[PDB]
């Protein structure tokens, strides 16, 4: 009997449509933010001194 | 039929959270990120290259101190690196060579290990009797051990298709999260250790609730297996690496993709995919033998790390954010920086 | 070694150890012979183990010579995702079962299983990381192919196959067909070899061919290869 | 009295066209060598990481480099005349360039016991390679060490020439010597590894007939197979013998120039097996490299 | 894990003698092993170290020359041969542990000890007794001669502890860090050649001598020690 496989897909497929979702812009806004907000805490990005780096 | 029905019913279902997704969709991520400064180019030098590994290595992962390493490879062997003097701290045997995944736990007091023998042996590194001795193995899993992170909590995924929630203590799973029809390769932890996510060669990846054990949100668009996943730092965002040579960001969020990360010169598939401490860069290790650095912000390629003569298997970024590491099937590690 | 402190000193002769010993191991390691055995349902890999969970591993051993059998039938999964962790081994040893005539799938009684089996081959003998490997071609159950093609013309599988039907001309024909499937006739060899289930030659055999497949290798990587 | 010179011609038959022939082929055979080597090596030296194999075939490779590097002063005299270089160098250039020749016949017998000993004996130390290299290197120092204390400047108008001064007794007893002792026992060692190599290759080949193995159009493989590698291991036999002869041959030559008395070592006769031996230096990293 | 001694007792001088010390409960073959010995004066000196794989040792300048260390793998053995006895050697030797790696403890676990009576960074403590009440918090000061602290960030410094009949444990290793199954009442700080050690509220198991200890290069010498 597949009917309660089906039964509990849907199920899960009912779940999963009742989230809200904020638009896209302010998601890339967002990512925009942190990675502009901690520019000056990455070292791969910015290299780093001789004497600060510890694999020099 | 009533099945008929059930499936029609879910098609239309399908179709309106298509519509949803849709719906939310103003503009894509690299037209906001069209008028800021661009990265340019990232050189790498090779600091540190481990050698000492005798057959391909298949896992690795760094201490939470971004000081100690831990690899895995075939010949049956865990070693833990220094990565600073490149000593060797602990070599550990494994009863089953064909190991596949390795853990460090963020305390630095456990180790974790798995392959086709779909059993995930737990190792103590600090006794009282000098050696390391395997603390629990973890049975229970019909299909081979693809990936396991520590959170006494343990969450493993396998090749039958379902991922695991254990407890060390006891030694059984307290939950396990089912709703995958293809096999699942990589698993993702966020930094809040609370919401997790799996990719499966279904093409899709789950976002999974570890306290309820159900599957908050499925993210589809790849068109071949999802090798490799992982978090933006922040943990609201994905980074999924496919057999089809292009990598994807997902958001939370918006339920939505953002950005894809192609090229016409690469035909081969994704194996390890990482961000940088501030999420501006994305790595990404490919088949042809190279690891590329892609700018994550935007979408343009910024650096390659092109010093391995093999597949490369597996990568990694510290915590701090210094250092990269990368293995291969060529059996040396190489911290670049 | 000269600005480092008495402990650097003592942890750098640690991993100087550690490193002895895994070289010891990794030399004890590469000193064992690594065969892959496949196969299809009941093909006869049972006798084959006997004659001689995820992975179930054997051990052996013949005249100096040790043996890692690598059974792999057991683990139901997606094949292309693993099977380029057993890249490298010694030998593949593939056995087929000759009563395959009559015999149909049970999920699809349409299909033949020799097709079956040769579908398997194929993929597995033309595979992208089993390029160098030899395969050890075992034809399990003749003494049951004797009986059945007596009564069952062999000309039901293969409707283009025109020959004397018996056993010393059948055999011949199978044995080529199985043989065909191989694309890189000059880096891989089949040592095909037809077996009973009272038969005490088999471990000889593949002691002979992993021989001649060392021999070969080491000609190889020598040069004069 | 009359001493046998060994690079000094009077070229007095044709003017400066044997000079320039000369010079043109030798440089042509520096430049070649030179290039040929120094790209074995470093494909060499790049795959060590990666086979992890005892390959001892570098040393062959770096022992050519002497040859290539003592072939200058020997193009320069020929270009020059009358020997017009210093005493001093009369005493090293041909004591490095036998030292090189013995290194590279023994690193060549070294080689192809190394490759028997690993098919016969199947594979499925490391500080033994290193003793062993530094024991033919001395071993060959020992041997040529007589040719660099035995050289005298003598003017023979008077002309100036480096050649080499002897007690009948004790010529001999170093010619021979060195030839048994550098000649024939390699050339035997890769004789026997070489012919037992094929004899196993022949005997897997033949034991596995027995046990049925090889069907119809499989043998004409194995057999088109079997010939290609003993084509292979049959040159590798014929250019040690063929390349290491002439200067064998030419010393024996020079040894009977004393009782014999008799014209048969000629000065121009002489510089050409010499030449002919420098070309078995851009020859190695041909045959020991056939990747 | 125990280490049991055996070997001592009363000699004439002149002689010599063979101390032993089993290993019982522990990989024996992937430690290095110390000799310490300890005159009736109370005060700690190294004596002699072998490594993990016998590939190295060291003594003490004092006993260069009479004194032979070497170690037993498979019978799990550590063997003291000791050659002209001088009046100078009336002790009880201990036996010590030891393992190095990034993020060990190196002197964790001591042995118990062989009484044997026959008949260089220099370590400044502050006093010889601290006496005060249980309850309060109790400070001790320890100097070198030359600065402890390496280049590699680390400062070889290690706080040990006797109790009236038993022998040292660990305290604390580098400076800082709190050795296994010791109460965090006990804690250690300083800087370059000035280190002092805290006790927030001292009990009734705190009583006995405190010893400082170098292990920024060999010999290692001991402190003299303060008595609570
Ligand atoms: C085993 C081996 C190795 C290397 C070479 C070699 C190669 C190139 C070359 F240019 C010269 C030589 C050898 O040089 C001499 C040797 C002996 C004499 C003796 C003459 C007398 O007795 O009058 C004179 C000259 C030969 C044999």
């Amino acid at each position: 009997a597949s009917i309660a496989q089906a039964r509990k897909l849907v199920e899960q497929l009912k779940m999963e449509a009742n989230i809200d979702r904020i638009k896209v812009s302010k998601a890339a806004a967002d990512l925009m933010a942190y990675c502009e907000a901690h520019a000056k805490e990455d070292p791969l990005l910015t290299p780093v001194p001789a004497s600060e780096n510890p694999f020099r | 039929s009533e099945l008929d029905q059930l499936r029609q019913e879910a098609e239309q279902l399908k179709n309106q959270i298509r519509d949803a997704r849709k719906a939310c969709a103003d503009a894509t991520l690299s037209q906001i990120t069209n008028n800021i400064d661009p990265v340019g180019r990232i050189q790498m030098r090779t600091r540190r290259t481990l050698r000492g590994h005798l057959a391909k290595i298949y896992a690795m992962h760094w201490g939470t101190d971004s000081r100690l390493l831990v690899s895995a490879s075939q010949d049956g062997k865990l070693i833990i690196w220094d990565s600073y003097t490149t000593n060797k701290v602990h070599a550990i045997p494994l009863r089953s060579s064909w190991v596949m995944t390795c853990a460090y736990a963020p305390s630095g007091n456990y180790v974790a290990c798995g392959g086709l023998d779909n059993i995930c042996s737990i190792y103590n590194l600090k006794t009282r009797e000098g050696n390391v001795r395997v603390s629990r193995e973890l049975a229970g899993h019909t299909g081979y051990l693809s990936c396991c992170r520590f959170l006494n909590q343990i969450v493993t995924s396998s090749g039958d298709t379902t991922c695991a929630l254990w407890d060390i203590e006891t030694g059984q799973q307290t939950t396990t999260f089912t709703g995958h029809t293809g096999d699942v390769m990589s698993l993702s932890l966020a930094p809040d250790t609370r919401l997790f996510v799996s990719g499966a060669c279904d093409a899709s990846a789950k976002l999974w609730d570890v306290r309820e054990g159900m599957c908050r949100q499925t993210f589809t668009g790849h068109e071949s297996d999802i090798n490799a996943i992982c978090f933006f730092p922040n943990g609201n965002a994905f980074a999924t690496g496919s057999d089809d040579a292009t990598c994807r960001l997902f958001d939370l969020r918006a339920d939505q993709e953002l950005m894809t990360y192609s090229h016409d010169n690469i035909i081969c598939g994704i194996t390890s995919v990482s961000f940088s401490k501030s999420g501006r860069l994305l790595l990404a290790g490919y088949d042809d033998f190279n690891c590329n650095v892609w700018d994550a912000l935007k979408a343009d390629r910024a650096g390659v790390l092109a010093g391995h003569d093999n597949r490369v298997s597996c990568l990694g970024v510290t915590d701090d954010g210094m250092a990269v590491a990368t293995g291969s099937w060529d059996s040396f590690l190489k911290i670049w920086n | 070694g000269c600005t480092l402190s008495a402990e650097d000193k003592a942890a750098v002769e640690r991993s100087k150890m550690i490193d002895r010993n895994l070289r010891e191991d990794g030399e004890k390691a590469a000193r064992e012979v690594k065969l892959l055995l496949l196969g299809a349902g009941e093909s006869g890999k049972s006798t084959i183990v006997k004659q001689m969970t995820g992975i179930v591993e054997t051990h052996f051993t013949f005249k100096d010579l040790h043996f890692k059998m690598f059974d792999v039938g057991g683990q139901r999964s997606e094949r292309k995702k693993w099977i380029h962790c057993f890249e490298g081994v010694t030998a593949i040893i593939f056995c087929v079962a000759l009563s395959d005539y009559d015999l149909v799938l049970a999920e699809d009684e349409e299909m033949n299983r020799m097709h079956e089996s040769m579908k398997l081959f194929d993929s597995i003998c033309n595979n992208k990381w089993f390029t160098d490997t030899s395969i050890i071609l075992f034809l399990n159950k003749k003494d049951l192919f004797e009986e059945k093609i007596k009564k069952s013309p062999l000309t039901i599988c293969y409707p283009e196959y025109a020959g004397s039907n018996t056993y010393e001309e059948a055999a011949a024909y199978i044995q080529c067909q199985f043989e065909d499937l191989n694309k890189r006739k000059d880096t891989k060899e089949i040592y095909t070899h037809f077996t009973c289930a009272t038969d005490t030659k088999n471990v000889q055999f593949v002691f002979d061919a992993v021989t001649d497949v060392i021999i070969k290798n080491n000609l190889k990587d020598c040069g004069l290869f | 009295r009359t001493r046998f010179p060994f690079f000094s011609d009077v070229k007095g038959d044709h003017r400066l066209v044997l000079a320039a022939v000369e010079t043109t082929v030798l440089v042509l055979i520096f430049a070649v060598s030179l290039l040929g080597n120094v790209c074995a090596l470093v494909l060499v030296a790049r795959r060590r990481r990666r086979g992890a194999t005892a390959c001892l075939v570098l040393n062959l490779f770096c022992a050519d480099l002497l040859f290539i590097s003592a072939i200058p002063l020997v193009l320069a005299v020929r270009w020059t005349e009358a020997w017009l270089l210093g005493p001093v160098a009369c005493h090293l250039l041909f004591y490095v360039m036998t030292l090189s020749g013995s290194v590279t016949i023994l690193t060549l017998a070294a080689v192809s016991l190394e490759r028997m000993v690993c098919i016969v004996h199947l594979q499925r130390g490391r500080r033994a390679r290193a003793v062993l290299l530094a024991l033919i290197w001395g071993y060959s120092a020992v041997a040529a060490l007589p040719l660099c204390v035995f050289f005298r400047v003598v003017p023979q108008q008077e002309i100036s020439i480096c050649t080499l001064i002897w007690p009948i007794p004790g010529e001999i007893s170093w010619d021979v010597s060195f030839v048994t002792l550098n000649f024939l026992v390699p050339g035997l060692v890769i004789v026997i590894s070489y012919s037992k190599i094929l004899q196993i290759t022949k005997a897997s080949r033949k034991r596995l007939t027995v046990s049925l193995a090889y069907s119809e159009s499989h043998q004409i493989r194995v057999s088109q197979q079997d010939f290609r590698l003993f084509r292979t291991l049959f040159l590798l036999m014929v250019s040690f013998f063929i390349m290491w002869s002439p200067i064998i041959i030419t010393i024996l030559l020079i040894l009977i120039q004393n009782f014999k008395q008799d014209l048969v070592i000629w000065p121009s006769l002489f510089f050409w097996v010499v030449a002919f031996t420098f070309a078995n230096s851009a020859l190695n990293p041909i045959l020991y490299n056939m990747t | 894990v125990q280490l049991v001694e055996s070997g001592g007792g009363l000699v004439q001088p002149g002689g010599s003698r063979k101390l032993s010390c089993s290993a019982s409960g522990f990989a024996f073959s992937s430690f290095g092993m110390h000799w310490v010995r300890q005159a009736p004066e109370k005060g700690l000196e190294w004596v002699a170290y072998i490594s993990s794989g016998s590939g190295t040792i060291y003594y003490a300048d004092t006993v260069k020359g009479r004194f032979t260390i070497s170690r037993d793998d498979p019978k799990n053995t550590l063997f003291l041969q000791m050659t002209s006895l001088r009046s100078e050697d009336t002790a009880m030797y201990y036996c010590v542990r030891s393992i190095y790696y990034y993020g060990s403890s190196p002197f964790d676990f001591w042995g118990q000890g062989t009484t044997l009576t026959v008949s260089d960074i220099v370590m400044t403590q502050a006093t010889s007794s601290v006496p005060v009440t249980p309850g309060e918090s109790v400070s001790i000061s320890c100097r070198s001669s030359k600065s402890l602290l390496h280049s590699n960030g680390n400062t070889y410094l290690y706080w040990f502890l006797q109790r009236p009949g038993q022998s040292p444990q660990l305290l604390i290793y580098r400076m800082s860090n709190l050795a296994s199954g010791v109460p965090d009442r006990f804690s250690g700080s300083g800087s370059g050649t000035a280190f002092t050690l805290t006790i927030s509220r001292l009990e009734a198991e705190d009583v006995g001598v405190y010893y400082c200890m170098q292990h920024l290069e060999y010999p290692l010498t001991f402190g003299a020690g303060t008595k609570l």
